[PDB]
RNA sequence: CACGGACCAAGGAGUCUAACGUCUAUGCGAGUGUUUGGGUGUAAAACCCAUACGCGUAAUGAAAGUGAACGUAGGUUGGGG
RNA sequence: GUCGAAUUUGGGUAUAGGGGCGAAAGACUAAUCGAACCAUCUAGUAGCUGGUUCCUGCCGAAGUUUCCCUCAGGAUAGCAGAAGCUCGUAUCAGUUUUAUGAGGUAAAGCGAAUCUUUAAAUAUGUAAGAAGUCCUUGUUACUUAAUUGAACGUGGACAUUUGAAUGAAGAGCUUUUAGUGGGCCAUUUUUGGUAAGC
RNA sequence: GUGAUUUCUGCCCAGUGCUCUGAAUGUCAAAGUGAAGAAAUUCAACCAAGCGCGGGUAAACGGC
RNA sequence: UUGACAUUGUGAAGAGACAUAGAGGGUACCUUUAUAGUUUC
RNA sequence: GAAGACAUUGUCAGGUGGGGAGUUUGGACAUCUGUUAAACGAUAACGCAGAUGUCCUAAGGGGGGCUCAUGGAGAACAGAAAUCUCCAGUAGAACAAAAGGGUAAAAGCCCCCUUGAUUUUGAUUUUCAGUGUGAAUACAAACCAUGAAAGUGUGGCCUAUCGAUCCUUUAGUCCCUCGGAAUUUGAGGCUAGAGGUGCCAGAAAAGUUACCACAGGGAUAACUGGCUUGUG
């Protein structure tokens, strides 16, 4: 037969995540010499719908 | 049906047969007479087989009287014992 | 059926040309000996791809094979085979009847 | 009486007629008359020794080779290399 | 595949064709009688359209 | 009341080849086949030719092998002339 | 039918043939989809259908045998033509007559048995001579007690009434190949069937 | 897979398909090991996964 | 998906066998021992 | 930082593998007796009533003896129902089995000896192309069995009981070949059997399509030959 659904998810054609809105990628800080060996203080500036 | 026979090449088989009834069609015209007119001993016109191309001498007809000298490769039982009534005798050559 | 164990037939065997005593026994089948012309083509060409090249046969029919019945001598030990017809029971020697 | 014919392949794109017979003939001999003129007092060919052939069937003949050997040009008195000069084939081998 | 061969499942447990793993061999003769009559162009079965002896 | 045909002109279907069988014509005949090739030329024609080679003159064997007159190449029977 | 949203639509862009895409009909993918279109392999294969081009002369069939994964077809035999060869009255014949065989059907019979005691008509086998008969004795490793016999002969004897009738565009022999291998009807006999253009 | 809500979903692990914290010497390839032989070669012992055996599973196919 | 071979090296322990290196010792033998070695798990 | 002589990668090997690829998915067939079958033979139908894919070292051979099925008249037990005995008994019994033949000093029943159910290859009969397979009959050369002897015996009293090519395997010879020349293993040959194709003159083989495709075949009912009506 032709090829079935779950099959035809892999190539990434249609099925890509819709991401024109999203506000970028939820990381932690790299983890440098100041976060390895004391502390780091930081502001929150704004806290947003993604 | 038999076994088989890997490479083969018919240059080891070579051998083609002449009957006594031929045996002086070897030698030429003009000569043919005059031995025929001679039962010598002294001078038996010699006939070389392999030079004229015939590997095996058979004995299927009767000669003449004559005396002869023949050269071959092979002879047979009855060829060679038929030489022998004429006085001739068979010089294996190779 | 039920065969003697001791029979007397005729042997050749350059010597004996005559009725003289043999012994009875029975045809078995020989060794595959996978060094034969037949078996070292077959695994020649079944070596690859193509699958399944000779066929195989299925569709038995037969219930009985014949019995092959080769017989020794005790004086050349010439042996020779004989046949009988087709049987589903053979035993050979005992049980005179 | 069974015939056999081997014309399964696709045997009428390889077929050569020689209708040049004629005239490769008449090609050939402007060859030999070219030649003959750059290679002006010069015999054309070498000159070939005498050879009995192998093969029982064939040893009953004399042939001609191909070249003499080293041996045969120094007992002729003359070196090998002067001898290709002259005009005669030599075979080492 | 090596294993799941009709030649090689008959020697694990110890003839009409389409006997698989499945019904049975018996049950082949029984489930091809929905097509049993018909006549091939040879007259279908259990119509002969023939006198026998009646003695 | 099975299929094709409205009418006209022009096209339109047992061909060529390789290896053969029976038969017939021709050449030579224990031989035969010049044309791969060479020589020559009025030039793809014609004419000439060497050594080979193919088939034939011996068969039978799976083979190693062996290999055809007792005799007017025989006796009997029927035979054209 | 629905008409503020799972709405409708322009442009841009992404997925390409055993692949795409599908709120799922095997739908749609340039009037083509249970596998697009283009060119090549390709003049693919057909045991099936249709067609096959001038005239006269002579001869002239088959639907049947056995074998085949054979039943719309092949191979084989039969029937047919062509080429002729050896010879020339000749051995003969889809026929009768004389002689002698074999049959078990209709009828007859159950005071025959339980399925034949008897036995036709029509069909059928073989003879009607020269490759014969007769006489005598030659050969042999067979045969006999034995040259006894068998078989083949040497030699001798018997002509066209030489062994019934009728007839005989010759008789014998050999190659070679075509088409056919779907049949059908009537008298008489008979099966199966109530009977049937069964 | 099923198809809002209300309401209700009983029994069977034999087959079939899964599954495993199970079992252990039943079958069991190549490679390697031992023996015989002049050698090619042959017979042996050993042998991973799977299979086989044992356990689980039915809002898994199902049989109700 | 599972096994073997290759990629693929080096250590320290352990369990062996040999090569060597002396002593003893009833062409040898063989219980012993040292070391500097080559390898087997 | 993690991990480390393991993973990874390469090559072979077993397990799994309609997710995918290629293809297939037969049309009283081999036989023997009776009858249909119409006085040689041959003769059909999805005619017909029945048998076979076996069985037996005797149920094969040879020789000697003997008479069966059945009835009548009788013998403590014992009767219709064992054994005994006589009279009649053309087979009414029996022979491995279907069926048709044939069989009485036997082809049956009992005893005596045995391996001819052997070796070598031809001729012939049946189906038939007068090919094969099967089965059968009559001889010749041996060597045997048996019988006092003639004779008989090349399987079963006659008609049914079965199998090519390639491959495997044994027996025969102790032979032939391994092609540079020998030895020893190994392999291939000539001769004669076996292992089997039951679709039995011999392919290795599961389904569905109403989504269907193609090359071709075949329809049309209603006049049999007085064919149909009211009386089992």
């Amino acid at each position: 037969g032709r090829v079935i659904r779950n099959q035809r998810k892999g190539a990434g054609s249609i099925f890509t995540s819709h991401t024109r809105l999203r506000q970028g990628a939820a990381k932690l800080r790299t983890l440098d010499y100041a976060e390895r060996h004391g502390y780091i203080r930081g502001i929150v500036k704004q806290i947003v719908h993604d | 049906v038999g076994m088989r026979y890997f490479h083969k090449q018919q240059a080891h088989f070579w051998k083609p047969v002449l009957n006594l009834d031929k045996l002086w069609t070897l030698i030429p015209e003009d000569k043919r007479d005059q031995y025929l007119k001679s039962a010598s001993k002294e001078t038996a016109p010699v006939i070389d087989t392999l030079a004229a191309g015939y590997g095996k001498i058979l004995g299927k007809g009767r000669i003449p009287n004559v005396p002869v000298i023949v050269k071959a490769r092979f002879v047979s039982k009855l060829a060679e014992e038929k030489i022998r009534a004429a006085g001739g005798v068979v010089e294996l050559i190779a | 059926v039920n065969v003697p164990k001791t029979r007397k037939t005729y042997c050749k065997g350059k010597t004996c040309r005559k009725h003289t005593q043999h012994k009875v026994t029975q045809y078995k089948a020989g060794k595959a000996s996978l060094f034969a012309q037949g078996k070292r083509r077959y695994d020649r060409k079944q070596s690859g791809f193509g699958g399944q090249t000779k066929p195989v046969f299925h569709k038995k029919a037969k219930t009985t094979k014949k019995v092959v019945l080769r017989l020794e001598c005790v004086k050349c030990k010439t042996r020779a085979q004989l046949t009988l017809k087709r049987c589903k029971h053979f035993e050979l020697g005992g049980e005179k009847k | 009486p069974i015939l056999k014919n081997h014309f399964r392949k696709h045997w009428q794109e390889r077929v050569k007629v020689h209708f040049d017979q004629a005239g490769k003939k008449v090609s050939r001999r402007n060859a030999r008359a070219t030649r003959a003129a750059k290679i002006a007092p010069r015999p054309l060919d070498l000159l070939r020794p005498v050879v009995r052939a192998p093969t029982v069937k064939y040893n009953r003949k004399v042939r001609a080779g191909r070249g003499f050997t080293l041996a045969e040009v120094k007992a002729a008195g003359l070196t090998a290399a002067y001898a290709r000069t002259i005009g005669i084939a030599v075979d080492h081998r | 595949g090596t294993g799941k061969k009709e030649k090689s499942r008959r020697i694990r447990e110890g003839r009409v064709k389409g006997e698989n793993f499945y019904r049975d061999s018996k049950r082949v003769k029984f489930l091809n009688m929905y097509t049993s009559g018909k006549e091939i162009r040879r007259a279908a079965s259990f119509q002969d359209s023939t006198i026998p002896d009646a003695r």
